[PDB]
């Protein structure tokens, strides 16, 4: 869409209000090197005609060499301040734009970032940020210089002679005016064959995952063919898109073709009295015409090296697509408010019709309503289609809610986060070790517990036995995603950080999942224990022991249906004795 | 630049598309330097003849040698682009089918999944990387070598020594500065991918643990970390940027100190000439003209590093040895297999093991059930000969699997793999690829005897599916992974999972699939479930990688047996 388009680069111009002042120096410095660019075609030419047409030998000319040498000299200088000066400019956008992107992606907390992939932010924030440099750093200041710099040419060359600044001047419509109605050609050509080359690019990454697949079918040695068809037919229609794409780009090496051998025809055949119009009554001299000559290259070469900035437009407008969304989705947020519990003591969490409403919109929980007295040990337990973990992440603050949620008589949408947060420490599955050391990922709940006060959380936890294994211990460093130590061993850890601490709520959105047999057993041992002492709230699937637990609730799309202790409403023969008997006949 | 002989051997099939697209360039930069070299001698002859000498000079050959230069200067640089991409185009299709040629023997195991398959990614965009050798690094720099040698012999008839240090200068520079920039910017390029991927690895490990680190109190402390390695990266961004703003500043302070040494060397003397006259703006004018060749140049040599480093990934990955050969008999598919098992292991070995030594007749539907958190077993990745057994022999219809060619293994046995892969393509091809020989109307039949009346519609099979397009559920996917199966028509059928994930609306209706349709072949089952075991027979137990039970379901459960426990409570 254009209406699109027009507003995305509305957006990347709105973006570069910050590091202004770099991109009027750039601006600027494309004019003073169109200047210096004039003033050495203009000794060259001096010199050239004086060693030439006046035979005036070369050591009486040492005061136009040394002028030449110095505007040799401040050219290249403009040229390395304006590459560093450009820099700076795309440097601080994109400092300025994911300082906003990770400050918008931390509003919206946890909730929101579990929706895509790990890998789908970084994306946003490591490449699509980092392909908008190109376009402040080489194209902007390049369409500066493109307008500024051959402007100059035309502006010197006039006052010498007005038919070698006419030709130059002469093919600054045309060559729009070509480029476009050519241009019809590129926009059809990729209209007919945008599909398909969608469909194409990004067929060999496709068979080369289903290799196994092709393998178990005895089907390797025919899909080699279905690679060479992919291909022809990749070439081909992708070249029918190029072949129109190099008309645009061989127009202007025509026009500067053209040019070139205008100027020369000119002024030679001028020179040689034939063709006698474009001065100004005056005989053209040889100076006149290497003035010409050596800056009608020069006045094309701005503009050539747009087109090969042109592709920095492309990218740094799919980066600005995928990254004006992303700061314009309108996004729930938590009240926040001012309220700070006073009780060391477990909460009493009571709900009164409450809905939990995902950033986006949509609730993810219907009618909830319990009671959780102070201490009570709760457990959700549903087909996994229930939507039960969200309750626990509105507990924690992630989440936002359009009923009543008070904990401690105190409602939970008037708490502050910052300090509400202290009384809660939890455990999930696909536990998340940021810290560096093992050490310091059990101390990330609170660094001034003393070693021994760690010893307890090492120990209880049943970590303390499987940290001789590790290299160097306690300190042993955590790799990549917790690459070290085992899924199993990893919870572990987990488990210990939230015992290093006194919380008055605990929330355990299904621990051992996916732990191995014994790992499992281990952090069960110690996190049953763990939730006697305070009030706890429990997502799980495993019903073989929720015997011991005070209240089960049961999820179907949302709703608390059962309520009671497991041995009576084990009998019942309501949803969980069916959804028993599903868990049971899984071995 | 030895890891890089392998994928320049594969230029040899289009050694001429190669070579003209090259032979356009050196043309085209012939053309830049001629039409700017003879236009500024054209200028000089004439100003030096003016009107007195209108009717001597001859004024037609030099305008007619401007209009030839500037015609091959805009028709070849539009050919040179034209056949350079189409070779490049056709080289990118010989390095496709070259890696997937080669990544075929080493598909179950050679590859082994390493970096969590972030491994494909990086073996399209590498291949995608040994492509831009010859646009990149080959067509600028064999180009510009070439011109500098043409200028350099050309101006030689004029005159020796000029036509020396003007090429001099050119080549010096074409060999000294891409090396000298390549040397001094690699401590930082070397800095700066170290501090790309960790701070991807800070970022990654700051938004996955979101949840952990707001509630711990600590989510900025590690913005703040997080935030200081985008300092460090952008000063190493920075200082690469200083090297290719003092690269292209140097650059133009040599082609000044060519066009300096011409107006200073050719006005003493031109080839033996006290008044040189016009010659002098043919070396001032070669030397202006002449630089554009070394323009590419620097960054061409840049660019060889890293297609260098992508050919020593691809030549480690596709440069293995395949774990299992295939003896080419040309043996005969049989219509009735039974599947022999001697003494073979189940599972991997762990905690430091005879094996299952089972027998499935010739049409005996066999279950394996066996506990989830034990191992993951390695029966089909054996049956398949994804890998040879390390202990024990698997003999299909009494003779060893060893024997069989590729081409009727791969007949004898359809398996139903736990990860179904969805191929973007139609789906007539994601159902045509089982039996290439299928029709339409076959194609329909399964469809709907499988249950997949959904994708049936008004799309019909030519609907595009897969990445690109539609996606299936989970449900939906297993019922094409049997659809396969059923159109590849094997005497045996291996199961690894065929209910996993599925509620029991759907998980049961895929086994009345499995039992009417599979019903004449010899399919052998491994699940951790017991919902359909009955209509089976000879459900073996596995425990700790050993069968401890072993028979039929009724016979199994009336004894009190590890299969009665399973059967009631967990």
């Amino acid at each position: 869409n254009k209406s699109r388009q027009k507003e995305l680069t509305r957006w990347l111009k709105q973006q570069s209000v910050i590091s202004q002042r770099w991109l009027n120096i750039s601006r600027l410095l494309g004019f003073v090197s169109g200047i210096l660019i004039i003033a050495q075609a203009w000794f060259m030419a001096r010199i050239l005609q004086h060693m030439i047409m006046e035979n005036i030998p070369r050591e009486a000319l040492l005061l136009p060499f040394t002028l030449l040498v110095l505007t040799f000299v401040l050219r290249a200088w403009v040229v390395w301040l304006r590459e560093r000066v450009g820099y700076h400019a795309g440097q601080h956008i994109r400092f300025a734009i994911r300082r906003q992107v990770l400050d918008r992606l931390q509003q919206a907390g946890p909730a929101w970032i579990q929706g895509k992939p790990a890998g789908s932010w970084a994306t946003l924030v490591l490449e699509q940020i980092d392909d908008m440099h190109d376009y402040y750093a080489r194209y902007l200041p390049q369409m500066a210089l493109a307008v500024s710099v051959p402007l100059l040419i035309v502006v010197a060359i006039f006052p010498s002679n007005w038919a070698a600044a006419l030709i130059l001047l002469g093919t600054a419509p045309l060559i729009p005016l070509f480029m476009a109605l050519v241009g019809m050609g590129a926009a059809d050509a990729n209209r007919r064959n945008f599909l398909a080359l969608a469909r194409l690019s990004g067929h060999f990454l496709d068979r080369l995952r289903g290799m196994e697949t092709l393998r178990i079918f005895g089907r390797g040695e025919a899909e080699i063919e279905s690679i060479r068809s992919a291909s022809e037919d990749f070439r081909q229609r992708t070249m029918e898109v190029l072949r129109l794409a190099f008309l645009s780009s061989g127009i202007l090496e025509f026009f500067t073709s053209l040019s070139i051998a205008l100027v020369a025809v000119y002024f030679g055949f001028s020179y040689l009295g034939e063709l006698d119009f474009g001065h100004y009554d005056t005989g053209v001299t040889l100076a006149a015409g290497f003035l010409a000559l050596i800056l009608a290259p020069e006045f094309f070469q701005p503009l050539r090296d747009l087109g090969t900035f042109y592709h920095a437009k492309a990218q740094a407008v799919g980066a600005a697509d995928s990254l004006k969304t992303f700061m314009e989705t309108p996004l729930a947020h938590p009240q926040r408010g001012e309220a700070e519990l006073a009780s060391t003591d477990p909460v009493t969490i009571e709900a009164e019709e409450l809905f939990i409403t995902s950033p986006e919109g949509k609730t993810l929980a219907g009618p909830l309503n319990f009671t959780l007295p102070a201490g009570q040990r709760a457990v959700l337990v549903g087909r996994s289609g229930s939507g039960k973990s969200s309750l626990l992440n509105a507990l924690s603050g992630f989440l936002s809610y359009q009923g009543s949620l008070r904990i401690n008589g105190i409602e939970l949408r008037d708490l502050s986060p910052e300090s509400w947060r202290k009384h809660l420490s939890w455990v999930g599955q696909n536990p998340q070790l940021p810290a560096a050391t093992l050490r310091d990922n059990v101390l990330l709940a609170r660094p001034d517990a003393s070693e021994q006060e760690l010893q307890a959380a090492l120990d209880n936890a049943w970590v303390s036995e499987f940290l001789p294994l590790l290299p160097q211990g306690v300190d042993t460093p955590v790799g990549d995603q917790a690459a070290r130590l085992s899924v199993g061993q990893a919870q572990r850890v987990a488990v210990a950080r939230a015992l290093l601490n006194p919380c008055s709520l605990l929330l355990l959105d299904e621990p051992a999942a996916s732990l191995d047999a014994h790992s499992e057993q281990r952090v069960m041992e110690a996190l049953n224990a763990a939730s006697l002492r305070q009030t706890t709230l429990m997502v799980t699937h495993q019903l073989e022991d929720l015997a011991d637990w005070d209240v089960i609730w049961v999820m179907q799309d949302g709703r608390i249906i059962e309520q009671g202790r497991y041995a009576e409403l084990s009998v019942a023969g309501g949803p969980f004795a069916t959804l028993l008997a599903h868990r049971q006949e899984e071995i | 630049m030895r890891a890089l002989l392998p994928y320049l051997a594969l230029y040899k099939r289009h050694k001429w598309m190669l070579s003209l697209g090259i032979v356009l360039a050196i043309v085209t930069l012939l053309a830049s330097i001629g039409l700017l070299t003879l236009s500024g001698w054209f200028l000089s002859a004439s100003a030096v003849a003016g009107v007195a000498g209108l009717y001597s000079f001859n004024y037609m050959l030099p305008a007619a040698g401007v209009r030839g230069a500037a015609i091959t200067r805009t028709a070849g640089r539009y050919f040179e682009r034209l056949v350079s991409h189409d070779a490049t185009f056709r080289v990118l299709q010989h390095l496709r089918i070259y890696t997937f040629s080669k990544l075929l023997p080493l598909s179950p195991a050679g590859l082994a999944r390493y970096r969590q398959g972030e491994l494909l990614n990086r073996v399209v965009a590498d291949v995608d990387t040994l492509d831009h050798l010859y646009l990149r690094v080959i067509s600028p720099l064999v180009g510009a070598f070439v011109v500098i040698m043409v200028v350099t012999i050309g101006l030689s008839f004029l005159d020796f020594t000029l036509a020396f240090t003007l090429g001099g200068i050119m080549l010096l520079t074409l060999f000294l500065m891409p090396p000298l920039f390549y040397r001094a910017g690699k401590s930082t390029g070397q800095n700066l991918t170290h501090l790309r991927g960790q701070y991807r690895q800070q970022l990654t490990a700051w938004l996955q643990g979101q949840a952990e680190l707001t509630i711990f109190g600590a989510s900025d402390r590690y913005r703040t970390q997080l935030e200081n390695t985008e300092i460090q990266w952008l000063e190493a961004q920075r200082r690469q940027s200083e090297l290719t703003a003092l690269s292209q500043a140097i650059m133009l302070l040599i082609g000044a100190l060519a066009v300096i040494l011409m107006l200073w060397m050719a006005s003493g003397g031109v080839g033996g000439n006290a008044q040189p006259g016009a010659l002098i703006a043919l070396f001032v004018f070669c030397a202006l003209a002449a630089f554009e060749a070394l323009a590419p140049v620097t960054g061409a040599f840049q660019h060889l590093g890293q297609v260098i480093a992508s050919a020593v990934r691809i030549s480690d990955l596709t440069d293995q040895k395949p774990e299992v050969t295939f003896p080419d008999t040309q043996t005969r598919v049989a219509d009735r297999v039974s599947l022999t098992l001697r003494d073979v292991q189940f599972t991997y070995p762990e905690q430091s093991l005879k094996g299952i030594s089972l027998q499935v007749n010739a049409g005996e539907h066999i279950a394996i059930l066996g506990r989830t958190g034990c191992g993951k077993s390695t029966l089909l990745q054996q049956l398949t000969r994804a890998w040879d057994p390390q202990q024990g022999e698997i003999l299909l219809n009494d003779s060893p699997i060893a024997s069989l060619n590729e081409a009727a293994l791969r007949q004898t046995i359809s398996v139903v793999p736990q990860r179904v892969h969805l191929f973007s393509a139609t789906l007539r091809d994601n159902l045509l690829l089982a039996s290439p020989g299928s029709s339409d109307e076959a194609l329909s039949e399964i469809l709907r005897r499988v249950g997949l009346e959904k994708l049936l519609e008004d799309a019909g099979l030519n609907s595009w599916l897969g990445e690109g397009g539609r996606q299936l559920s989970g449900g939906e996917l297993r019922r094409l992974a049997i659809a396969r199966a059923l159109l590849h028509d094997a005497p045996l059928v291996l199961l690894d999972e065929p209910t996993e994930g599925l509620d029991a609306t759907t998980e049961s209706q895929i086994l009345e699939l499995l039992a009417e349709m599979m019903r004449e072949k010899t399919v052998l089952m491994v699940t951790h479930r017991l919902r359909g075991l009955s209509r089976f027979q000879q459900i073996i137990v596995m425990d700790n990688g050993q069968i401890i039970e072993q028979g039929t379901h009724a016979e199994l459960l009336a004894r009190q047996g590890r299969y009665y426990q399973f059967k009631q409570g967990l």
